[PDB]
């Protein structure tokens, strides 16, 4: 089997924002590493373009 | 005046190749194709 002796491996909290867990992290004493979210950006999309008359957006299939 | 004949009856003489004869008999009259600028959309 898979033996461990790390205490908090399996420990995982939930915050609704960043600084809610950097102050929990802060009050009890470790050190912490944050990353800033990560959103997909907005893309524009066209049906229309698969059938472009000179565009290479056309496509080849469908 | 007459309406009892179905005239209709040049389609009996028709090959295998009378539709693509005819289309290169019609190639000469036709205008310049336009174009998109490209050789294919892969251009």
């Amino acid at each position: 089997w898979s033996s461990t002796a790390d205490p908090l491996s399996n420990l995982v909290l939930t915050f609704s924002t960043k600084e809610d867990a950097v102050a929990f992290a802060e009050k009890n004493g470790w050190s912490f590493d944050v990353e800033e979210r990560k959103v997909p950006k907005p893309k524009s999309k066209s049906y229309g373009a698969n059938f472009s008359w000179n565009k290479r957006t056309r496509v080849s299939t469908k | 005046f007459d309406n009892s004949t179905y005239r209709n009856l040049q389609h009996h003489e028709y090959s295998t190749y009378t539709f693509l004869d005819l289309n290169v008999e019609l190639s000469k009259f036709r205008m310049p194709q336009p174009s998109s600028g490209r050789q294919s959309p892969r251009h």
